[PDB]
């Protein structure tokens, strides 16, 4: 049995969204299908419950007509309507498979709701190299900035010794830096590329560091 | 509804220690409806004890879960690496569901000096009329840190920005990213820029310094 | 003829156990999920059980009354109307106390329907009064297992007020028909020197020991049929394992009682409900350790419990008819029907509470004390109390 979520969506305050929960074969034998949320990763609270069978639905007073959940009669998907947008409504939906006992089974990678009145903005990326004050060290460490994008999902990958930092949000725009460390003899003696990679605007960035 | 305390909130435990953490609701939960969730910081909860003893499929046998009335506890006989994440209980004694508030287990460890390291505007950057002082602190324990920007002797606080990642995967340490971004005017009109950090492993902070006329 | 044959009416009074078994070991299997879309307690539906086994105490005597005096044709036809009403309406039902009154009008209907089978069975066999008390309690334990199937097939094609209503007017229906042909051996009253009345009976210390010693034992058995699904999900075990489970403790608890009744007849009474008793003690004291070994364990601790309990429920109508006369017998075996009804309020609600503030390990051990009692009463205390006098 496995779960899989809607990808990442950003809309508008006041819209519609829409999530959807894909399932297995029968994985809804006699479960029901609970819909929760995170509201930063820090915080569990409850928003309803389906039945994929009667479509009874079980609401919390939080989210009193807010969401509605519907099952697709194959039992293989359930959807999460939610109609009443504001800010507090930013967070990362979960769908599981729960038994009579509230136990939730099985779960989903999750779907990350953003409401956000700005637009969808491309990433800056920048590189970060030491500079001619100093050469010497055991081992060099090396960086991209990600400055001025929107919304949060970027990855950056190195062509181990990664730090990734979380995204902050200056004046709303989102600011992110990596950092990877690798000896002395690697650089600049041997290609170090970084791959910037910001699905929702699709564009993928190759820099290389050279020195400065 | 039916409110449940974790405690504690976040908890540091040495590796190989004995793990033990409580919750506690605000009335008294039937042992066959209080379940626990763990999540690791960058996946999805997952399932961890269910109806308070019972572990759930794919769970080491070290965890260990007691409690009855109001009172729940999750324990670990040894910690481990793998079992550093946040754990959630769950209630259902009554319609509607709530959840704990999370117990943030992260792993002990002896304290490392931090790498501090500068860098001055890209030259991308540089030319989009931008301009930000980036300081990098890595492989330290614990995670509290002090920072103060300099800029030609004085200290800003404008523009900074001090950023924590998780515990590492490989060797329970932090790293910070202090990125101190200013406008093309007043990155110009200055000469110098330093970085400090202050942190427990040294009495001396560590200074990393850069100045543009000097190379 | 055929109506004038002795084991003719034995077999529609297991008949109306048949049909009446649904209303009290349904709950078993349903209390969960009833809990769950009413969204309280269990303890809230634990005590809607409890008041459904409750009202029977208040109940069988008063249909024993008429029975006794009049005949069971007219009180079993009431008693149907008062199932009928109870189980027909139960399926529209989105509140709690709507569910309290109803399930506690079908229990009031049970109690009488039941007192009239088992003291037709008892009234129509002197001679084996421990076979035909098993027959009829096996009829009452066992009816659930064909029933359940029947019932759960309408929910899933029809729904649940369809159902509810469905069965309803069918048991309503059997049972009314079964009352225009049963009749007692005789056809008045003539009171002898062994009819013990009510005043009578409940003055002897005998009839005290034995409601004690009924109101023990039915503790573990009541906490199991009201509790056994949440227990079993606490020591961990899936949905079909417990319902697997369900259905091995209901064949077993049916399947006892004309072995137990057999027993009974071959030996004395009061013997085999010191076995009995001291055997239920045994495996309720093992309960919890047993039980948490694994699913096969559990299900066999379950079986072996309910096969223990279920014997008394022949043991103690034959041993009030044998004492304490035949002609007052229906509102004799009433009054053990009370003690039924107050072991039945640890048996659900009270008994929920306390697993709730304490462990389910707290009322197991309740339970094998109270069994562990019942076992000393019946050992060593009532079998050299001799008979009454009055
Ligand atoms: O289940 C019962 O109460 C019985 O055995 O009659």
């Amino acid at each position: 049995v496995q779960l899989q979520q809607s990808g990442p969506e950003l809309v508008k305050p006041g819209a519609s969204v829409k999530i959807s929960c894909k399932a297995s074969v029968n994985s809804f034998t006699g479960y029901f299908v609970n819909w929760v949320k995170q509201s930063h990763g820090k915080s569990l609270e409850w928003i309803g419950r389906v039945h994929p069978y009667n479509g009874n639905t079980f609401y919390n007073q939080k989210f009193k007509g807010r969401v509605t959940l519907t099952v697709d009669r194959s039992s293989t998907t359930a959807h999460m309507e939610l109609l009443s947008l504001t800010s507090e409504d930013s967070a990362v939906y979960y769908c599981g498979r729960r038994d009579d006992y509230d136990t939730m089974d099985y779960w989903g990678q999750g779907t990350s709701v953003t409401v956000s009145s700005a637009k969808t903005t491309p990433p800056s990326v920048y590189p970060l190299a030491p500079g001619c004050g100093d050469t010497t060290g055991s081992s060099v460490t090396l960086g991209c900035l990600v400055k001025g994008y929107f919304p949060e999902s970027v990855t950056v990958t190195w062509n181990s010794s990664v730090h990734t930092f979380p995204a902050l949000l200056q004046s709303g725009l989102y600011t992110m830096s990596s950092s990877v460390t690798v000896p002395s003899s690697t650089w600049p003696s041997q290609t170090v590329t970084c791959s910037v990679a910001h699905p929702a605007s699709s564009t993928t960035v190759d820099k290389k560091l050279e020195p400065s | 509804d039916i409110v449940m305390t974790q405690s504690p909130a976040i908890m540091s435990a040495s590796l190989g220690e004995r793990v033990t953490m409580t919750c506690t609701a605000s009335s008294s939960v039937t042992s066959s409806y209080l379940h626990w969730y763990q999540q690791r910081p960058g996946s999805s909860p997952k399932l961890w004890i269910y109806s308070t003893s019972n572990l759930a499929s794919g769970v080491p046998g070290r965890f260990s879960g007691r409690g009855s009335g109001t009172s729940y506890s999750l324990t670990i006989s040894s910690m481990e690496a793998e079992d550093a994440a946040t754990y959630y209980c769950h209630q259902y004694h009554r319609s509607p569901p709530t959840f704990g508030g999370g117990t943030k287990l992260e792993i002990k460890r002896a304290d490392a000096a931090p790498t501090v390291s500068i860098f001055p505007p890209s030259s991308e950057q540089l030319t989009s009329g931008g301009a930000s002082v980036v300081c990098f602190l890595n492989n330290f324990y614990p995670k509290d840190i002090n920072v103060k920007w300099k800029i030609d002797g004085s200290e800003r606080q404008n523009g900074v920005l001090n950023s924590w990642t998780d515990q590492d995967s490989k060797d329970s340490t932090y790293s910070m990213s202090s990125t101190l971004t200013l406008t093309k005017d007043e990155y110009e009109r200055h000469n110098s820029y330093t970085c400090e950090a202050t942190h427990k492993t040294s009495t001396s902070p560590i200074v990393k310094s850069f100045n543009r006329n000097e190379c | 003829g055929l109506l004038g044959n002795r084991w003719f009416y034995l077999v529609l009074a297991v008949l109306l156990m048949c049909m009446i078994s649904g209303v009290q070991y349904s709950w078993t299997l349903y209390a969960n999920p009833v809990k769950d879309n009413l969204g309280v307690s269990l303890a809230a539906v634990q005590t809607a059980f409890t008041l459904s086994q409750v009202i029977q105490a208040g109940s069988q005597p008063g249909g024993g009354y008429f029975v006794d005096k009049f005949g069971p044709r007219i009180p079993l036809m009431f008693g149907g109307a008062m199932v009928l009403a109870g189980w027909t309406f139960m399926g529209m039902v989105d509140s709690v106390p709507a569910l309290y009154a109803l399930y506690t009008l079908a229990g009031a209907g049970v109690g009488i329907v039941y007192g009239i089978a088992m003291n037709t069975a008892n009234r129509w066999f002197p001679d084996k009064r421990g076979l035909a008390s098993g027959f009829t309690a096996a009829g009452y334990g066992l009816g659930v297992l064909p029933f359940l199937p029947l019932i759960s097939s309408v929910l899933k094609v029809e729904g649940v007020g369809a159902a509810f209503m469905y069965t309803g007017l069918i048991m309503g229906i059997l049972i009314i028909l079964i009352a225009f042909v049963i009749r007692f051996p005789g056809q008045q009253i003539v009171v002898t020197d062994k009819d013990f009345n009510s005043g009578e009976m409940l003055r002897t210390p005998q009839f005290w020991v034995l409601w004690t010693a009924f109101f023990s034992v039915n503790f573990g058995g009541l906490l199991l049929v009201a509790n056994s699904v949440p227990y079993g999900r606490s020591l961990g075990l899936a949905a079909g394992v417990l319902t697997i489970g369900v259905s091995i403790q209901n064949l077993f608890n049916g399947g006892c009682r004309p072995f137990w009744g057999f027993v009974s007849d071959k030996i004395g009474r009061y013997k085999t409900m010191s076995v009995v008793f001291g055997i239920n003690a045994v495996v309720l004291a093992l309960f919890p350790t047993i039980a948490a070994l694994g699913d096969v364990a559990f299900i066999a601790m379950l079986a072996i419990a309910f096969f223990t309990w279920g014997g008394s429920y022949a043991l103690f109508p034959s041993t009030n008819s044998d004492i304490f006369g035949t002609a007052y017998s229906a509102r004799n075996y009433g009054f053990f029907w009370a003690a039924k009804a107050t072991a039945s309020i640890f048996g659900g609600g009270l008994g929920a509470a306390i697993a709730t503030n304490f462990g389910w390990n707290t009322a197991f051990l309740i339970t094998a004390i109270t069994s562990f009692i019942a076992f000393a009463l019946a050992t060593f205390v009532i079998p050299r109390m001799g008979r009454p006098v009055k």
